[PDB]
């Protein structure tokens, strides 16, 4: 029902990894297997078609084989917009029936390190007539994609009604998140300072409004 | 480029329905598959329907889906049938080569003769000598993708964003900003000045709140504008956002 990928797999700048499609004889077994890139923002590429041929426009970096039951999709040399989810595919008993590979998502190691940058943005008067107030925590330009989000009101700190997303990778191959702190109006006026405090390998970045200034 | 079109939102146990079109080009004289892909979840291919009109389905989903043409060939459709949480993915259209060939094969540690056209050589049960047997060869694969339409399965209804501006208090860089806030469902796009801003425009990916309507923000490090975009809910909204003056 699905070929056999690795979880994930890992690799530096420059190094070769593989990535392997395990399967059976209805399907990789026939050999004519195929790999597809999946990157965030991009409409699926297809790399390798019969086990070996590379699609049009694909580096030569990329390579297919197969032995048995098992193809391997190998890059020669890692690179850092290589990062994405790669599948494998085949047909299986038939021309229409086709069953991909469980996914692989690859990670390009060694890229140099950027401590995020931070913008907090107060409640918008619109927002405040609603009687609402969203303070807004945009974190972005940080490699690797790791960061934790601390939100504090007048040196308390507060646990309820923020929400923060995952990182994202950037087109700029660095990562981004943001954080939300849902209050109410009035609370937004209670207090004198809000600050969205972003710890990013060891080193924290602050941001600070405070109501009276906005 | 290949088009999917269809809503964002349907509620459970009703139809999905999808079209496919081409820009450019002309799907008549090609294959024309499915493939969608849960969130988080591998691919899942859906079926095909190829030049002579035929149409193949994934067996273990073929009593859900139905895939037509038109007369002309010119779009393809995409039925399925009672949808629950699990068809929530986001669907691509692509195209298809598919060729079915017959070679001759032999078995275990057997190889064909030269230039048949058909007996096997090798060694083990069948002897030294055996005849070849013509089988059927699948080559298939997914030429042209689509950029996929996200489709939400969900009891929940459609809800229009509110946008706000995003400036800060009171520098080397103004930073402005518009918040996308309380939409359902995914996705929105957002432009700034119509298109007209090429660099320095950072749009985050949406949040999904304890609530459930999603929230997202688009940020300018530099009048502005965020031409803000929600086509469930056939929504426009232009915001202009200015610096406060203080």
């Amino acid at each position: 029902a699905v070929l056999n990928q690795p979880s994930s797999v890992s690799g530096s700048l420059g190094q070769r990894v593989s990535i392997t499609c395990s399967g059976s004889s209805s399907n990789v077994g026939n050999g004519y297997v195929s790999w597809y890139q999946l990157i965030p923002g991009s409409a699926p590429r297809t790399l390798i078609y019969g086990d070996t041929s590379r699609a049009s426009g694909v580096p030569d970096r990329f390579s297919g084989s197969r032995s048995g039951n098992t193809a391997t999709l190998t890059i020669s040399s890692l690179q850092a917009e290589d990062e994405a989810d790669y599948f494998c595919a085949s047909a299986e008993d038939s021309s229409s029936n086709a069953v991909f590979g469980s996914g692989t998502t690859l990670t390009v190691l060694g890229q140099p390190k950027s401590p995020p940058s931070v913008t907090l943005f107060p409640p918008s008067t619109e927002e405040l007539n609603g009687n609402k107030a969203t303070l807004v925590c945009l974190i972005s330009d940080f490699y690797p994609g790791s960061v934790t989000v601390v939100w504090k009101a007048d040196g308390s700190t507060i646990t309820r009604n923020v929400e923060t997303t995952r990182a994202s990778k950037q087109s700029n191959s660095k990562y981004a998140a943001s954080s939300y702190l849902s209050l109410t109006s009035s609370d937004w006026k209670s207090k004198g300072s809000y600050s969205c405090e972003v710890t990013h390998e060891g080193s924290t970045v602050t941001k600070t409004v405070k109501p009276s200034e906005c | 480029q290949l088009r999917e079109s269809g809503p964002s939102l349907v509620k459970p146990s009703q139809t999905l329905s999808l079209t496919c079109t081409a820009s450019g080009f002309s799907l008549s004289d090609k294959a024309v598959g499915w493939v969608r892909q849960a969130p988080g979840k591998a691919l899942e291919w859906l079926g095909s329907i190829d030049t002579g009109g035929n149409a193949g389905y994934n067996p273990g989903l073929k009593s859900r889906l139905s895939i037509t043409q038109d007369n002309s060939k010119s779009q393809v459709s995409l039925s399925v049938s009672t949808v629950t949480t699990e068809d929530s993915a986001t669907y691509y259209c692509t195209t298809v080569h598919q060729k079915t060939r017959k070679t001759f094969s032999c078995p275990e540690g057997y190889s064909v003769g030269y230039s048949c056209g058909c007996n096997c050589h090798g060694r083990g049960v069948y002897g030294p000598i055996t005849s070849a047997s013509l089988t059927d060869n699948y080559e298939w694969y997914c030429d042209a993708w689509g950029q996929g339409l996200l489709v939400t399965v969900s009891s929940a209804s459609t809800t229009a964003p509110k946008v706000y501006p995003l400036s800060s208090c009171c520098s080397s860089t103004v930073t402005l900003g518009c918040l996308v806030s309380s939409y359902m469902p995914e996705p929105v796009t957002v432009t700034w000045n119509s298109g007209a801003l090429k660099s320095g425009v950072h749009t985050f990916p949406a949040v999904l709140q304890s609530s459930g309507l999603y929230s997202l923000s688009s940020m300018v490090t530099v009048t502005f504008t965020c031409n803000v975009a929600h086509p469930a809910s056939s929504t426009k909204v232009d915001k202009a956002v200015e610096p406060k003056s203080c």
